[PDB]
């Protein structure tokens, strides 16, 4: 949403265990006031008792106020803290990716996964070698999902592909995959396709 | 005119002319309140520390509040009123805040007068102070009065029904040390009260206010 200074900061939250148990029995709904949540009625299926929200006043005394019409939702939240891994290169990530092959269903923009994009992204590396370059091009989450959806490779071929793309020891598995018949057919058709 | 003064001449419109039949106690309270505030130079010249607290008491309906308000208005000093009930009706932990405010505001606007009406309802006899809130409020009042010695040109007046209804700790040096007793008036006082009250009624020709004053005893 953005911080107090006008940036694109990010915040993480988590609803309490009673809000989780309140919504299951309906009993709550959004209100025209953004900060306050409404309360439903005692119909013939759902029975809602009187709801009190407890707060402490400036004099250190807990005060219970009936809130049938609406109550603030700040009593139904717990705040987490986000962050990023230190600049020290630990490289415990599962993918050197997120910049390349287009993501999931973004058809609204020009990001439309298709055979042409594969032919332009994952073909020059497969036409030259440099197994390291091929590995760093093959370790894209969305690329793996897309090739799986293509269903050209059989389940065992895809299992060895994922373990080649996500496991720290991939030389032998990468060689087996690139030598596999399924991968050979995939690359051949990809080259033939325009 | 009168009272710092038709222009020069509803509880801020009371003066010494709205009180009758209490010359002695009125003189006592005046000489105890006006002089420290109106003329603080006398005490500086003679090198004494005028007493601060004043404790009026008497049967209800004797005009204690009337006298306090009249003196406050005549002195022309910042007047702050404290009522025992309304202070004691606040939520727990807020009565002490109200007392602290009252006293800080009075100090910051010296000269000032603080009138604690019905003080026996917030600092009752120690036997009757059964409860954490009662003890806390009594202690806050005692602390405020003790810390007032540094404060100057501030006078505290308290009104109670009997001397034996307030906490005994309030009647010591540096606290409500001066005391005043209001009694029922005599025939002359009752006649003065009747003339004060019946100064707007459409009395008939055959009125004998002297006869009423003679007949009305214990009023
Ligand atoms: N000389 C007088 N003495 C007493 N009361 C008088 C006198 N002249 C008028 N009154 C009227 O008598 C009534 C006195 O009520 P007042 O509130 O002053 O008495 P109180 O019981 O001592 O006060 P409180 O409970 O506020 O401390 C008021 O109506 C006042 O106007």
């Amino acid at each position: 949403s953005g911080n107090l200074e006008g940036e694109i900061d990010i915040s993480s939250y988590q609803v309490s265990t009673e809000a989780e148990a309140l919504v299951t029995a309906d009993m709550i709904s959004g209100s025209t006031f953004p900060s306050m949540a409404y309360i439903n009625d005692t119909t013939d299926e759902r029975y809602v008792p009187e709801i009190f929200y407890m707060k402490s006043n400036e004099y250190g005394i807990t005060v219970k106020e009936n809130a049938k019409p609406a109550f603030p939702v700040d009593y139904l939240l717990v705040t987490l803290t986000h962050g990023f891994p230190n600049t020290d290169t630990e490289t415990n990530s599962k993918f050197v990716s997120s910049t390349g092959f287009p993501w999931s269903n973004r058809q609204a923009m020009g990001q439309s996964q298709d055979y042409q994009e594969l032919k332009k992204y994952l073909f020059n590396v497969a036409s030259s070698g440099d197994f390291n370059l091929l590995h760093e091009k093959i370790s894209n989450f969305h690329l793996l999902l897309y090739i799986n959806s293509l269903q050209i490779l059989s389940p065992d071929e895809w299992k060895l592909l994922i373990e080649s793309a996500v496991k720290n020891e991939w030389e032998e598995s990468l060689l087996k995959l690139v030598s596999s018949a399924g991968w050979q057919t995939l690359v051949m058709i990809l080259q033939e396709s325009g | 005119g009168k009272k710092r003064k038709n222009n020069l001449r509803n509880m801020n419109e009371v003066g010494y002319d709205d009180i009758g039949g209490c010359r002695k106690q009125m003189a006592q309270i005046r000489e105890m309140v006006e002089l420290p505030l109106r003329h603080p130079q006398l005490f500086k010249a003679i090198g004494i520390k005028p007493p601060r607290g004043v404790l009026m008491y008497g049967p209800p309906g004797t005009g204690k509040t009337l006298m306090a308000r009249a003196v406050a208005n005549e002195t022309g000093a910042f007047f702050f009123l404290i009522n025992g009930p309304e202070v004691m009706s606040k939520m727990a932990g807020e009565s002490e805040s109200n007392l602290r405010k009252a006293f800080e505001e009075a100090e910051k606007n010296a000269p000032a007068i603080i009138f604690i009406d019905e003080i026996d309802s917030i600092a009752p006899k120690r036997d009757k102070t059964n409860g954490e809130v009662e003890r806390r409020v009594v202690s806050q009042l005692l602390t405020l009065m003790d810390g007032m010695k540094a404060r100057s040109n501030v006078v505290v007046i308290a009104a109670t029904n009997r001397p034996n209804s307030i906490d005994p700790a309030l009647r010591r040096f540096g606290r409500f040390d001066r005391e005043v007793d209001i009694g029922i008036p005599d025939a002359t006082g009752r006649l003065e009260v009747l003339r004060i009250h019946t100064k707007n009624m459409k009395l008939a020709d055959d009125v004998d206010l002297e006869a009423l004053a003679a007949e009305t005893h214990g009023y």
